[PDB]
């Protein structure tokens, strides 16, 4: 899950 | 069997479905397919969409809060094989607080190459007891199907011919329970005889041929394959690729020359997520592995005399 | 007062709202494991 939000969840 | 249409590349569709028409002429996703975070969708924006020309996603399936979505059934009424040549995690499927999500409805997927299955956090999720898993993934044991309405005695699945005093579905028994198998109230589980082993067999229960995955037009014969369990080439399954051909992708053949446009494609703009693709032991591949270097007339990787530049 | 997993997206979902989010370490570690601000937090929204 946390996991799951980090390669889903991107800034830039 | 030749694919009515394109190899897409693999995509990630999110916030708006706008972008999701991109997939509207692909039969083979070449990478995986994300689609998420759709907050604002509701049940009207599914209700006249679908993409049936998809049969087979080479790396992994994801899908991660989409709104509105109730089942699959209409959107990939045809996926029969996800590979999982690359995962999510040790997944090659993951569903993931689909809020509204009341079904899989995937009634064509017949294997999943490589990989796991995680189906968690869908608080509508039922049709979940009623798929065999063993019929489609060898490991099983890594499964992580938890914290669904499925969880509790509230789904009450219901498959075809029931309320007729029927059994139309094939049953098969996991671990001591026998048990009817479907994945909607109208989509029976396609269970094949023993006999095809993995290969799938036709809609006679007739089996495809040894280099078919999952179904097939017409049994014993590699022509007529809906997937390969191997290598594809040109409307043909086959154990390996022939010369004068290439590995592509751990799923197709591919020529001298196809390399070669992807690899002359890849020149200015190195954005957007390309490669200048290399010949190295009978493959196509992306890059060079570690003490090679591309000797430039033939794109074949030799190995470097010294260091590599 | 850190955001993790559930709340870590709803937190997302309304600093975002219409724009959506962005694409092409990460968040688990600047603001479940450690606390972060709204400014590092919106820069996970899409323009
Ligand atoms: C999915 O496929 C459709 C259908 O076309 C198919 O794909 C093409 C690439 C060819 O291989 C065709 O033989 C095949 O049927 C695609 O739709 C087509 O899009 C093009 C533009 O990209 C349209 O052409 C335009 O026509 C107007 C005049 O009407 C001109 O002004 C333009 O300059 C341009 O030529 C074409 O009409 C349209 N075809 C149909 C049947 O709708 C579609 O783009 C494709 N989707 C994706 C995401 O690739
Ligand atoms: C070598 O292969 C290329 C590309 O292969 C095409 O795609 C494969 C997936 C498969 O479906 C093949 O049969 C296809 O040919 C060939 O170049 C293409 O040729 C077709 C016509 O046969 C044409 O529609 C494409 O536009 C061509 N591509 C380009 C960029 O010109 C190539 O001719 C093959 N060469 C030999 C000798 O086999
Ligand atoms: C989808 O989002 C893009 C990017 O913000 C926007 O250009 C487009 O108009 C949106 N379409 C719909 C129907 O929301
Ligand atoms: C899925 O397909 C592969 C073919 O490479 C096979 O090894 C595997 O056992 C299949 N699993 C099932 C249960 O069909
Ligand atoms: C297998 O593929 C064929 C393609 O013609 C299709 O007609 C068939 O119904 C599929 N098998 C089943 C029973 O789903
Ligand atoms: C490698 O590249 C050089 C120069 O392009 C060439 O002379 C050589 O023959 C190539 N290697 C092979 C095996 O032909």
């Amino acid at each position: 899950e946390n996991f799951l939000h980090n390669s889903i969840f991107v800034p830039r | 069997h030749l694919y009515p249409g394109e190899v897409c590349p693999g995509m990630d569709i999110r916030n708006n479905l706008t972008r999701l028409h991109e997939l509207e002429n692909c039969s083979v996703i070449e990478g995986h397919l994300q689609i998420l975070l759709m907050f604002k969708t509701r049940p009207e924006d599914f209700r006249d969409l679908s993409f049936p020309k998809l049969i087979m996603i080479t790396d992994y399936l994801l899908l991660f809060r989409v709104y509105g979505l109730e089942s699959l059934k209409d959107l990939f009424p045809n996926l029969t094989v996800i590979r999982g040549s690359r995962l999510f995690f040790n997944y090659a499927l993951v569903i993931f607080e689909m809020v509204h999500l009341k079904e899989l409805g995937l009634y064509n997927l017949m294997n999943i190459t490589r990989g796991s299955v995680r189906i968690e956090k869908n608080n509508e999720l039922c049709y979940l007891a009623t798929i065999d898993w063993s019929r489609i993934l060898d490991s099983v044991e890594d499964n992580h199907i938890v914290l669904n309405k499925d969880d509790n005695e509230e789904c009450g699945d219901i498959c075809p011919g029931t309320a007729k005093g029927k059994t139309n579905c094939p049953a098969t028994v996991i671990n001591g329970q026998f048990v009817e198998r479907c994945w909607t109230h109208s989509h029976c589980q396609k269970v094949c005889p023993t006999i095809c082993k993995s290969h799938g067999c036709t809609a006679e229960g007739l089996c495809c041929h040894s280099e078919c995955l999952g179904n097939c037009s017409q049994p014993d014969d590699p022509t007529k394959c809906v997937a390969c369990r191997n290598f594809y080439l040109d409307g043909r399954c086959v154990e390996t690729c022939p010369p004068p051909y290439y590995h592509f992708q751990d799923w197709r053949c591919v020529n001298f020359s196809f390399c070669q446009d992807l690899h002359h494609k890849c020149k200015n703009s190195r954005r957007q997520g390309c490669h200048q693709y290399v010949i190295h032991n009978n493959k196509c591949i992306p890059e060079c592995p570690s003490g090679y270097t591309m000797n430039s007339s033939n794109l074949l990787c030799t190995p470097c005399l010294g260091p590599c530049p | 007062e850190t955001l993790c997993g559930a709340e870590l997206v709803d937190a997302l979902q309304f600093v975002c709202g219409d724009r959506g989010f962005y694409f092409n370490t990460g968040i688990v570690d600047e603001c479940c494991f450690r606390s972060c601000d709204l400014r590092r937090l919106e820069m996970y929204c899409a323009p």
